């Protein structure tokens, strides 16, 4: 199916002394493959998946250099943005950046993105066409003009349609054994009673990859959303994901209710019953 | 400043069985700013050997972290996750419920 | 593979 490469960067200013805390992570699909943390000892980009370890010392030198450049742009940005917004030196502030590319089942370019936030709000983002910018306010509008003059969009577009896609394909091939494998959810159902009239049914999906999944209840063959609780998809910690959906039902009527599970690792949707 | 309170889930990595080693997870998400305190508790006492994921965030810019530790469940031990954040007046405690 | 250049805001 489709695939992505995405990088996520957070910098948090430390007012009293020194440079900001900087954390960078890279993902292929739902798999983290690299990291840099400014508070760690190595001051190098670090592997987080075995297949990226195939890369040679030049890759690690080149990635380290770039990630440090990312860090310094963020450092400068925090000062510029404090200036744009007339803020003091006392408070802590945050910049967040995410960029990357999508490819479809054919591994051809589908979509590219580059978005930027200050204190948890939209600041500026590259538009879908990769030719123009969305600036949320007048501070971001000043950045937009700066970036138009410097032809920033043009450089980003070349990366997003070129290098990004080229290297995602490369990672997908080298990590084929896990990255191109689907892990179907392991499903089961639990039952609890609150009183002698009311029961809770919980439909579980465990150990699945990719993260994307749909879990729903039906009652007598029709979609049931009232009296349901659906939790956020959560990491198991071993690379796979978990989720559940519960429904409250009258004791004795459990049989009317079916759980339905859709996942790319399942050629057909699965049905569970109590 | 925008301020968003963390959602908390506490759970094991693998289906939980007494005498069988496993990982206790506390997943915190949907929060802003990034500063947060997360402890795993065994019978009300802070567990010392606790690791966490690298800070990342969702589309809406909110942060998420997974805190985890190795543990062997028993019938008698009770586990919980204690979270403090700027949005919280008192630390929030969520108990691990293995029967869920 | 990270982007080569990151323009300042």
């Amino acid at each position: 199916g489709s695939h992505s490469m995405r990088y996520f960067f957070t910098s948090v200013s430390r007012p009293g002394r020194g440079e900001p805390r900087f954390i960078a992570v890279g993902y292929v699909d739902d798999t983290q493959f690299v990291r840099f943390d400014s508070d760690a000892a190595s001051q190098r980009m670090e592997p987080r998946a075995p297949w990226i370890e195939q890369e040679g010392p030049e890759y690690w030198d080149g990635e380290t250099r770039k990630v440090k450049a990312h860090s310094q742009t963020h450092r400068v940005d925090l000062g510029t943005l404090r200036g744009y917004y007339n803020q003091s030196e006392a408070g802590s502030h945050t910049v967040q950046r995410m960029y990357g590319c999508d490819v479809g089942s054919d591994w051809r370019f589908l979509r590219g993105y580059h978005q930027y936030a200050y204190d948890g709000k939209d600041y500026i983002a590259l538009k879908e066409d990769l030719r123009s910018w969305t600036a949320a306010d007048m501070a971001a509008q000043t950045t937009k003009h700066k970036w138009e003059a410097a032809h920033v969009a043009e450089q980003l577009r070349a990366y997003l349609e070129g290098t990004c896609v080229e290297w995602l394909r490369r990672y997908l091939e080298n990590g084929k054994e896990t990255l191109q494998r689907t892990d179907a959810p392991k499903t089961h159902m639990t039952h609890h009673a609150v009183s002698d009239h009311e029961a809770t049914l919980r439909c579980w999906a465990l150990s699945f990859y990719p993260a994307e999944i749909t879990l729903t209840w039906q009652r007598d063959g029709e979609d049931q959303t009232q009296d349901t609780e659906l939790v956020e998809t959560r990491p198991a910690g071993d690379g796979t994901f978990q989720k559940w959906v519960a429904v409250v039902v009258p004791s004795g009527q459990e049989q009317r209710y079916t759980c339905h599970v859709q996942h790319e690792g399942l050629p057909k949707p699965l049905t569970l019953r109590w | 400043m925008i301020q968003r309170t963390p959602k908390i889930q506490v759970y094991s990595r693998h289906p939980a069985e007494n005498g069988k080693s496993n990982f206790l997870n506390c997943y915190v998400s949907g929060f802003h700013p990034s500063d947060i305190e997360v402890d795993l508790l065994k019978n009300g006492e802070r567990i010392e050997k606790v690791e966490h994921s690298d800070l990342s965030f969702s589309k809406d810019w909110s942060f998420y972290l997974l805190y985890y530790t190795e543990f062997t469940p028993t019938e008698k031990d009770e586990y919980a996750c204690r979270v403090n954040h700027v949005t919280l007046s008192q630390p929030k405690i969520v108990k691990w419920d293995r029967d869920m | 593979n990270l982007v080569p250049m990151v323009a300042v805001v």
